[PDB]
């Protein structure tokens, strides 16, 4: 359930990373899709941001400074 | 003391809740150690202090009310404390549902009902959805169905 969330962030498609990988039992433990989160906020794709908001990846403790020092090196 | 140990729990008197035996105190022998101790003889009451509220660690940031009660206890205490002590106004329906919580297989056709129709009679109505609490099966796809909503 990461791999395929992987492979969602490059098809740039909402609807499959929605219709499979979403709808089973996705074992929560918010963590998992940090390195996920930061991937479609480079790419922006900002799509699949509010689509991790509606599964729990709160903005509030995401953001951490190692996250955000990352970031910054990612500017367009 | 159980005849039959308990996966790495072979310290249990019948319920090894936390000790070496079945008891939060001294495990003395009462005057009679009656071999297959009866509920009703065996297990008394103490007064609770479990209460309080809980917050889940980074998963949610909303608080949620919690209560540890005994086996047998009178309904009108139950329903003064929610009432009063948590807040909560006299309600319009009360709708069950149960079901399978371990091993649950389900069809998208089913996935869809509990998705939009429970969802829609509990926010019309201002129902009051009572169920089991575990983190396994109908009541998953209930907790699913209701914070997506909100």
């Amino acid at each position: 359930w990461d791999h395929q969330l992987k492979l969602a962030v490059a098809w740039n498609r909402v609807d499959i990373a929605r219709s499979e990988i979403f709808m089973d039992e996705w074992q929560w433990k918010p963590s998992d899709l940090h390195p996920t989160m930061t991937a479609a906020l480079i790419s922006n794709k900002p799509e699949f941001v509010k689509l991790f908001l509606e599964n729990g990846v709160q903005l509030k403790e995401f953001v951490t400074w190692d996250t955000l020092l990352y970031l910054y090196e990612n500017l367009d | 003391e159980s005849s039959k140990l308990s996966d790495a729990g072979k310290v249990v008197c019948q319920c090894g809740y936390t000790h070496e035996q079945h008891l939060e105190e001294a495990t003395k022998p009462h005057t009679f150690q009656g071999t297959q101790w009866d509920p009703k003889k065996h297990v008394q009451e103490m007064p609770t202090d479990a209460f309080g509220d809980i917050v889940f660690t980074g998963l949610s940031q909303k608080v949620k009310k919690y209560v540890r009660v005994s086996q047998d206890t009178p309904s009108s205490v139950i329903y003064h404390l929610m009432t009063q002590h948590w807040g909560l106004d006299v309600p319009n329906l009360l709708i069950s549902v149960t079901g399978g919580a371990k091993n649950f297989n389900m069809k998208p056709r089913l996935k869809s009902i509990f998705r939009r129709g429970l969802v829609k009679v509990a926010q019309t109505t201002g129902a009051w959805i009572i169920t089991g609490g575990s983190h396994t099966g109908v009541m998953k796809q209930v907790g699913e169905a209701v914070r997506d909503f909100s």
